[PDB]
């Protein structure tokens, strides 16, 4: 078995493999999350378009369990490993606790998996960040983010992947009690956030919603372009 | 490139020295030991107003009589904290008594140099932990504050700062500390010092504070209790 | 312990150079020839045999794997002995399960799979040999080559080792589908004579044949007979 | 250079730089002194405090009723080695119902610490010990090194500026065998005091003392308990 | 089962009956009990049928690997060692009782091999539930240095003694004759038992059996 | 002691199970449920040794749910039955055998209703109706007598009730109440408990 | 030993995995291999590299492999590496069938193998497999399907796609000629030959130089067939007749 | 006895250029019938079937694990398995469990995929093979089955006579066994077709 130390410190306290894993995430498609009042929304960029692609097979938004889902940015193969590990863990939790996981529980699990792959022989870090959303037993909506280091935090709204800096800036100015007063506006807030950075808007925003108790609904291109027009004609006024 | 267990010509392990430099990239934390209890105070370091401040947890309960403040690479601290928790519960299970603060700190510190790539299990630790820790609590010795760093060296301190501004903060701590200082004075002093060293304007959401006292279990200050103490400061 | 990392890796241009370099060890080896006739197969090889001091009979390059399968090679002799040993073991493992001699193509696939391992597994180099494998099963002759990558190919006739490019064109202008085994033996020896240098005797070439009756080495006296015409 | 990163690489001069570097960890620790008479073995240690508000690092550790140690170098290596020593002592009492002879324990340390100096990817122990003990052959002071060598000593000092302490100990060692306990500890303290900058003195905050002998189990004296020994350095 | 062997002037004669049983019922009337080891070595098997088959097959296979390597004809001692060391390792749990015979560079050799791993090198041996009947024939009639035909007569007499006096043994007599020059695998050698003939015909015409359902599936 | 029954009609499967958990001479629970939802259209009914029953059923349940999460669609009843069987059979000769008897009921969009019977040895049989427990000895002949493959769901509940009344009359154990559920195109429906 | 370890499973400074990128350069040089999905079936067509006069012809194809009753694949890249992966695909497919007693759905087989490829990029210090694969299949969940996987352990589903030599050019020609929802096996066959005719531009196209396999459904059963040379020459004839119409 | 816990009977029989294989249809647990359509005969090729009697769980496991092995064999080799080779594969599978066996004793019936020559065999539970030129039987009424086969079988029977003989041998044998029967299924295998029939049979 291969036991080389891969992630090591360098002078000044850097972990270069982890910094390089974060560079991988920054070249991934943009992903955005907003925590509503009684909805949570995830939207993600692109990636390629390509008419001959079967769309179903490349989604970047994934159910972990009935009450938790995630989006990611970065290395898609790495993400598939993390997602399947988290799906197994959600079933262990149900098995031994007889409740669904809290969003914080499964986040904490994913983050500590990532942290372990920065401190174990023979392995490189995972080149992904994740946005994790859903609802707790008591109806409280949640949005968490994890990164390759294993650090995690809760957010009101957030973006990861390429153009996350400017999308985050947009959200900081646009996330208010008014912008999330209803479900339709929460959804629009995510689309506006994407439509800033999204190349040939749009077209190639994939979007999904989760309502309290109601399980993951992904929107279709017809339901998306309804919202797109409904915001674009409003921005003329 | 050299191995992770290589000594430098000065007799230090490169990896450990480099891990110590990572502590300086952390937020500042402060610990003070008084005869009336210990307090732990930490700068949260909020990077966006969209981030939930209560999701930053740099002070944690180890057991009812022991808290822990951390600085450095926070993700690294999780396995150390969990080891501390498990050890105090094992000690309770076995001996039906609370574990001393010193003993908890010692147990955690024995993990420190357990890294390397050709003694150990298929995927054991590849590097040291980029974390420093302050353990504050009360046992039959009375109130106690211990510091630990990535070398596995641990020591009792009357007052100690760790992280980015610890020089600075340590100097102000020498100035204000005295053995007969009250807990309420210690709490005020540590917020005054955090206020100086923090880049952001101190307020009741971008710091955390906790105490442990002979009367009373580990206690995290609420927003409302922080606001009260912040008025004077 | 063992090194657990690969010693063969991809270069920027997409080449596995250790495998290429293993092929250069093959190219510099002594010549080998295989010809599939209508009713059998011949394998022939030159001995890199200096001295009269060698006991030519003491080690063989043409070797039986089973009653019905045989092998020769070009490249590094000691690497070859490894593959001969594993091929024999693979053939017996098959026989124990199925109670039928291993089909030639099945044996080649399993041997080629071992060669592939040594291009990826930890702390080892690839084999510096290419194998020519002959057999008879389902009433029909088979000739295969297996290279240091673990790639294998079925041939009507081919050449490997020193001067192989020329040997292949010599066979291209000389093999026909309807050729008999006795004629094929003759053209195999002529193919070696193209690049020989030394004067051929029965002591510095080795010939093996495969037909319905099975695989066997020709004896020194039989090779002498074929050499009288040449 | 190409010869200094691996404990498995001999230099062309017949040296192992990684072992020499590990020995620098001990030379930079705070000084400790060990000495003996006919009846007692004593350890004396200077404790370094990080800031004015820190306790001062433990330097003297209990191993068994008849054995204690003083450390210099990497503290985590000191604990690992001290735990090995403790376990070897417990094993001997369990099996044989008698104390492990001090010279046998030191042999076990030599053998244990040599192993990683010969295997790739391992490192020497970065700690030096002074070992005080008492058994059927009387009192002992031993010294152990990162090279896995060890020494049987009339007295010894290791750590920073320990050359001065060693010079004092050579100067007075003809007196040690006949000293009463108080005289012997005083000699330990005067040796340790030679390691200090001219400004600074021995205090109850910076001195730690360990003693074992015929009538006395290994005992550690710290803080207010060292005062009896420091008064009357007259 | 009755199995036996003899050393004669120029070789080995092995013999066996052809009955296999399950309890006190005949499962096979024509089981082959004389197994190939190498071209110059054969082995009769008694005891648990799967164990005799698998044990002889394995050793034969390992011996072929051996001879391929050496380039020489194998030795009977080598088969003996390989068998006994494996059987010893399994502590009698492999229920193979064997009569091993062959001819090698040192001449003819015959061994009996038992399930626990003991072996006896002898000029005549018997095994199986018929072994005492067969041994009585040998004790009464064996002579050293018999000619081929005498030895063949003696072995088939011995197998016949087991066939007719042991309920575990029956049907045909197989022999294997091994010399320096020749291998004669004589299956059957003798057929002393024959099913009696059927006196009435039970040729049931189509429609005798009533059928509930039928499906024809055509193939290529 | 535990009773399970299933009756498959043209487009539904009806199942029932007693609600007793017993220990020595006492009923310790009278509202026990022996049914495990595997998916929207699959129930596993499990009886046998204490510990084994819940441990086995919940393991199967979690893995069936995992399959859904990984793939976006559910296992069919037949696939789930064969999965269940593979696990039981694989454990049979291990250090951890599970001493459980089961029924698996389901409805597949394309294959319609299915009822599967499995014993602790892991023999798997598809059946139009089936039962487990000592109570099966008194009720299987009632099913043989009155079952027809086109039986409507009303009549299946009547037939079920004949079986359960026979246990009240003739069986030595006190099994006074039963859980009843049905599965069809629209999933799993709770019916009223049948009680005495 | 740290000096000799080339460190195949680490990141470069830009978050790249060099061995994966280099393996992808190997694939780009291998035989062109395309897949095309139709309403009534799916096909694979591949350039043969085994084309010397003296080769013998013993198997039913060179680069098309049957995986189970309902699926086949083709490969571009290192052949010995392809033999390892296709053996593993067959095992995975039989493990599923053993467990569930139904065929493995196509995407599940692809994903299972992609997880093995992914592992080789993340731990173990080995070189990755130098193979890309096209998978064709039918299952009861999504019917006729075409997938592509590469050495990163990434995959996607496609209506039409190409790997190996001149991939980019092949995909452009597919983009322009492929009719989403309207292709038949007969028109997918025509398009495959059109594409190979342009991308084997060293040089003139011949039945000896290509291999075509079709996957269809007949009487509730999946039929996977490798076209005989007679049929391939007929399709080449029709394409050449068709280009004679191209102007007037 | 473990082998009689479920009961059951299979047999196979050779005719001219055809073979027949037959089985009872009961699945029961000691005295109790559970089902009357339990499968015991499994296709291993177009013209090659295996019948298993014994413990029902092992009937299913052996059929399934054998099919795993056969599918891999056929994908890897060019071709359909020969009857004799299937026998060997099965022997190897059973003998791997020599010290904790599967409780099943199979029969194989088929035609060689190239030559169409008839083949029948049976194996014991640890994989000892027996090939015959007439018939083989396995199950809880083996003595009954032997008595019918020995009395009725003749050489070189055409498909119709083969069908009548195997059917009469099965029906009359299982009618003397409490734990076998509840129906009989018969497959006749010829070069150009398979004929599958269920027989009018006693249901007690
Ligand atoms: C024989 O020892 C005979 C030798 C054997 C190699 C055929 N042994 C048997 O028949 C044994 C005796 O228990 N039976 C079996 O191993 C059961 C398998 C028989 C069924 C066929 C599939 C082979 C004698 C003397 O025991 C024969 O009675
Ligand atoms: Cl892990
Ligand atoms: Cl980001
Ligand atoms: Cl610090
Ligand atoms: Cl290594
Ligand atoms: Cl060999
Ligand atoms: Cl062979
Ligand atoms: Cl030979
Ligand atoms: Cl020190
Ligand atoms: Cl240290
Ligand atoms: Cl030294
Ligand atoms: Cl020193
Ligand atoms: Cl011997
Ligand atoms: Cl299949
Ligand atoms: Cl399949
Ligand atoms: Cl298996
Ligand atoms: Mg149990
Ligand atoms: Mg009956
Ligand atoms: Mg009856």
């Amino acid at each position: 078995s291969y036991d080389r130390a891969i992630t090591v410190f360098s002078p000044d306290g850097h972990l270069f493999q982890v910094e390089y894993a974060q560079e991988a995430v920054k070249k991934g498609s943009t992903a955005v999350g907003v925590r509503g009042r009684d909805i949570v929304v995830l939207g993600v960029e692109k990636k390629s378009v390509a008419k001959l692609q079967d769309e179903r097979t490349v989604r970047k938004i994934c159910a972990l369990d009935d009450n938790v889902c995630m989006a990611f940015a970065g290395l898609t193969a790495d993400a598939r490993i993390v997602i399947n590990r988290a799906r197994v863990e959600c079933q262990s939790h149900r098995l031994t606790v007889e409740d669904p996981v809290t969003v914080e529980y499964i986040t904490r699990y994913i983050a500590s998996l990532k942290q372990r792959y920065t401190q174990s022989n023979g392995r490189r870090p995972f080149g992904i960040s994740a946005l994790i959303v859903g609802f707790d037993f008591d109806g409280t909506p949640r949005l968490y983010q994890t990164d390759p280091s294993g650090t995690y935090h809760a957010w009101k709204a957030n973006a990861i992947g390429r153009g996350a800096k400017s999308v985050r800036e947009f959200l900081e100015k646009n996330y208010t009690d008014e912008a999330i007063e209803t479900d339709d506006l929460t959804i629009k807030l995510v689309i506006k956030a994407l439509l800033e950075v999204v190349q040939s808007g749009g077209k190639n925003i994939e979007l999904a919603v989760m309502r309290r108790d109601q399980s993951l609904k992904i929107l279709n291109p017809e339901e998306i372009e309804k919202y797109v027009a409904e915001i674009e004609k409003e921005k003329e006024e | 490139d050299r191995g992770v267990n290589t000594f430098s010509p000065e007799g230090r392990l490169f990896q450990v020295e480099y891990a110590i430099e990572a502590i300086k990239l952390g937020s500042t934390a402060i610990g003070i030991q008084t005869s009336e209890g210990v307090c732990l105070a930490v700068e949260k370091r909020i990077t966006s107003p969209l981030m939930e401040p209560s999701s930053i947890e740099k002070i944690v309960e180890i057991d009812a009589h022991i808290g822990c403040a951390m600085s450095g690479l926070i993700a690294d601290a999780k396995t150390l904290i969990d080891k501390a928790r498990v050890e105090t519960q094992n000690h309770w299970f076995t001996y039906n008594e609370t574990m001393t603060v010193e003993s908890v700190t010692q147990a955690v510190s024995n993990l420190a140099l357990q890294f390397g790539e050709e003694d150990a299990d298929p995927g054991a630790m590849s590097r040291p932990f980029g974390v420093a820790l302050l353990f504050g609590g009360v046992d039959e010795k009375g109130p106690q504050l211990f510091h630990m760093d990535p070398s596995g060296t641990f020591v009792q301190c009357d007052a100690r700062a760790i992280g980015s501004a610890s020089e600075g903060a340590q100097s102000s701590l020498q100035e204000v500390y005295h053995k007969s200082m009250t807990l309420k004075e210690a709490i005020k002093s540590s917020l005054i010092i955090l206020k100086q060293v923090m880049e952001e304007k101190l307020n009741a959401t971008n710091i955390e504070l906790a105490t442990v006292q002979p009367g009373q279990n580990f206690h995290m200050f609420t927003k409302e209790e922080l606001e009260e103490v912040i008025k004077d400061i | 312990r063992g090194y657990s990392f690969s010693l063969t890796t991809f270069s920027p241009s997409g080449k596995l150079v250790q495998i290429e370099y293993a092929l250069a060890a093959v190219a510099g080896g002594a010549p080998s020839v295989g010809i599939k006739a209508a009713n059998g197969v011949v394998l022939a090889t030159e001995k890199k045999q200096k001295s009269i001091l060698y006991d030519e009979r003491s080690v063989h390059k043409v070797e039986p794997i089973t009653k019905h399968i045989g092998l020769v090679y070009s490249g590094m002799g000691p690497d070859y002995r490894v593959l001969v040993h594993r091929a024999r073991k693979l053939a017996q493992q098959y026989y124990l399960v199925y109670q039928e001699p291993i089909p030639t193509a099945q044996l080649v696939q399993r041997v080629a799979s071992v060669m592939q391992e040594y291009t990826q597994s930890g702390g080892v180099r690839p084999f510096g040999v290419s194998l020519l494998i002959c057999g008879w099963n389902e009433g029909r002759p088979y000739l295969f080559q297996s290279d240091p990558s673990g790639a294998y190919f079925a041939w009507k006739a081919t050449a490997m080792g020193k001067n192989y490019v020329n040997g292949k064109t010599f066979l291209e202008k000389r093999y026909n589908e309807d050729l008999e085994l006795e004629d094929a033996i003759h053209t195999a020896i002529l193919t070696l004579k193209e690049s020989f240098e030394g004067q051929m005797t029965e002591d510095n070439i080795e010939v093996g044949i495969c037909n319905e009756a099975g695989f066997r080495r020709l004896t020194p006296t039989e090779v002498k007979d074929y050499l009288a015409a040449i | 250079n190409q010869y200094d990163n691996d404990v498995t690489v001999w230099s062309p001069q017949g040296r192992i730089h990684q072992i020499e570097y590990a020995m620098e960890a001990v030379k930079q620790g705070s000084a400790t002194v060990g000495l003996k008479s006919k009846t007692h073995a004593v350890l004396v240690a200077l404790k370094r405090a990080q800031s004015e508000l820190a306790a001062h690092q433990k330097k003297i550790l209990h191993v068994d009723n008849h054995i204690g140690i003083s450390i210099a170098g990497l503290t985590a290596d000191a604990r690992l080695l001290c735990n090995f020593m403790r376990q070897e002592c417990l094993d001997s009492r369990f099996v044989f119902d008698r104390p492990l002879p001090v010279s046998r324990l030191v042999s076990l340390i030599g053998s244990k610490t040599q192993i990683p100096t010969q295997r790739y990817g391992r490192r020497p122990y970065g700690v030096g010990l002074l070992i005080a003990g008492y058994d059927d052959m009387g009192p002992h002071i031993f010294q152990t090194c990162p090279s896995a060598n060890y020494f049987d000593c009339r007295a010894m000092s290791i750590g920073a500026r320990s050359q001065s302490a060693r010079t004092y100990l050579e100067r007075h060692m003809s007196e040690f065998m006949e000293c009463n306990l108080n005289e012997l500890v005083k000699h330990g303290l005067r040796a340790l005091r030679e390691t200090l900058p001219a400004e600074q003195d021995l205090t109850t905050k910076n001195v730690s003392i360990g003693i074992v002998g015929k009538d006395l189990e290994f005992t550690i004296y710290d803080d207010d308990d060292v005062s009896p020994f420091l008064e009357g350095l007259e | 089962t009755t199995i036996a062997g003899v050393v004669y002037k120029d070789g080995i004669v092995l013999g066996a009956d052809t009955r296999a049983t399950e309890g006190m019922v005949v499962a096979d009337k024509n089981c082959s009990k004389i197994h190939f080891i190498s071209p110059n070595i054969y082995c009769c098997g008694a005891g648990t049928a799967a164990d005799t088959d698998m044990t002889t097959q394995l050793i034969s296979s390992n011996l072929e690997l051996h001879s391929l390597s050496t380039g020489r004809l194998p030795r009977v001692v080598t088969a003996n060692r390989m068998l006994k060391q494996m059987l010893f390792r399994y502590q009698g749990y492999i229920g193979a009782a064997l009569v091993l015979g062959g001819v090698d560079v040192t001449g003819p050799h015959l061994y009996s091999i038992y399930p626990h791993g003991s072996t006896d090198k002898l000029p005549y041996v018997t095994m199986g539930s018929g072994s005492l009947a067969a041994m009585a024939v040998f004790e009464d009639k064996f002579r050293p240095d018999m000619e081929e035909e005498e030895a063949k007569n003696l072995v088939s007499e011995a197998i016949a003694a087991g066939i007719f006096n042991d309920l575990g043994s029956g049907s045909n007599i197989d022999l294997c004759v091994i010399s320096k020059n020749k291998l004669d695998f004589l299956r059957p050698y003798t057929v002393p038992n024959k099913k009696g003939t059927r006196l009435g015909r039970y040729r049931c015409e189509k429609g005798t059996t009533a059928v509930l359902t039928e499906k024809i599936t055509p193939l290529e | 002691m535990e009773y399970l029954i299933g009756i498959q009609g043209p487009d539904y499967v009806l199942v029932a199970s007693d609600r007793v958990a017993a220990s020595n001479i006492v009923q310790m629970k009278d509202d026990h449920d022996k049914m495990f939802k595997m998916s929207e259209k699959i129930l596993l009914l499990c009886v046998g040794e204490a510990g084994d029953t819940v441990q086995f059923a919940e393991y199967i349940q979690k893995n069936v749910q995992l399959y859904k999460m990984r793939n976006g669609y559910e296992l069919s009843p037949t696939a789930a039955a064969n999965f269940t069987r593979r696990n039981l059979a694989d454990c049979l000769r291990s250090r951890t055998p599970y001493h459980v008897n089961l029924l698996l009921a389901g409805y597949d969009e394309h294959e319609g209703p299915a009822l599967y019977y499995m014993d602790y040895l892991a023999a798997l049989a598809k059946a139009p109706f089936a039962a487990h427990g000592y109570g099966a000895f008194l009720t299987l002949s009632i099913l043989d007598r009155y079952y027809t493959p086109t039986i409507s769901r009303e009549r299946a509940v009547e037939l079920l009730r004949k079986c359960l009344e026979e246990l009240q009359k003739r069986f030595i154990l006190n099994l006074p109440t039963f859980s009843v559920r049905i599965i069809d195109k629209n999933g799993i429906h709770d019916l009223d408990n049948i009680s005495f | 030993s740290r000096r000799y370890d080339s460190r195949t499973t680490i990141f470069s400074p830009e978050g790249r995995l060099y061995q994966v990128e280099y393996a992808m350069e190997a694939i780009g040089h291998a035989g062109t291999c395309l897949g095309i999905l139709a309403n009534d079936g799916v096909l694979l067509a591949a350039e043969r590299r085994n084309i010397h006069k003296l080769l013998d012809e013993v198997f039913f194809s060179e680069k098309i492999y049957k995986l189970n009753e309902d699926m086949a694949c083709s490969v571009a890249g290192i052949t010995s590496d392809a033999n390892v992966l296709t053996n593993e695909l067959r095992l995975i497919a039989q493990r599923y069938l053993l467990q569930y007693q139904e065929p493995i759905p196509c995407e599940q087989l692809v994903t299972a193998l992609c997880d093995i490829k992914q592992a080789y990029t993340q731990f173990g210090g080995k070189r990755p497999f130098g193979v890309s694969l096209l998978y064709i299949g039918w299952d009861k969940h999504y019917g006729f399907q075409l997938y592509q996987s590469d050495p990163s352990g990434n995959y996607g589903g496609w209506k039409a796609t190409c790997i190996g030599n001149n991939s980019a050019a092949a995909v452009s020609m597919l983009k322009q000629d492929y009719k989403e929802g309207e292709m038949t096996l007969k028109s997918a066959l025509a398009l495959a030959i059109k594409v190979l005719n342009k991308t084997m531009d060293v040089s003139k196209l011949s039945a000896e130089k290509v291999e075509i396999a079709t996957l269809t459904r007949e009487n509730g059963k999946t039929v996977i067939r490798v076209l005989k040379q007679k049929e391939v020459e007929q399709l080449i004839k029709k394409h050449e007749e068709e280009e004679a119409k191209a102007e007037r | 006895s473990i082998m009689s816990y479920n009961g059951g009977a299979v047999m196979a029989m050779k005719g001219k250029n055809c073979v027949a294989i037959a089985a009872d249809r009961r699945f029961g647990i000691q005295a109790q019938m559970v089902t009357t359509d339990f499968q015991k005969i499994f296709p291993m090729g177009d013209r090659l079937y295996i019948g298993l009697a014994g413990l029902a769980t092992d009937v299913q496991t052996v059929a399934q694990r054998l099919k795993f092995r056969l599918n891999l064999y056929e994908l890897k080799e060019g071709r359909q398995i020969k009857p004799y080779t299937l026998m060997s594969m099965v022997a190897n599978l059973l003998y791997e469990k020599r010290f904790g066996p599967y409780y099943t004793e199979p029969v194989i019936a088929g035609l060689d995929p190239k030559t169409f020559k008839p083949f029948i065999c049976s194996l014991d539970l640890i994989g000892c093979p027996m090939v015959t030129d007439d018939f083989v039987v396995s199950g809880t009424c083996a003595e009954q089955m032997y008595g019918m086969c020995e009395s009725l079988w003749e050489p070189n029977m055409d498909p119709d006579h083969l069908f009548e003989t195997i059917s009469q041998a099965m029906l009359n044998a299982v009618d003397r066994d409490a734990v076998s029967g509840m129906g009989v299924i018969v497959h006749i295998i010829e070069k150009d077709k398979i004929t599958t029939r269920t027989l009018k049979a006693r249901m007690d």
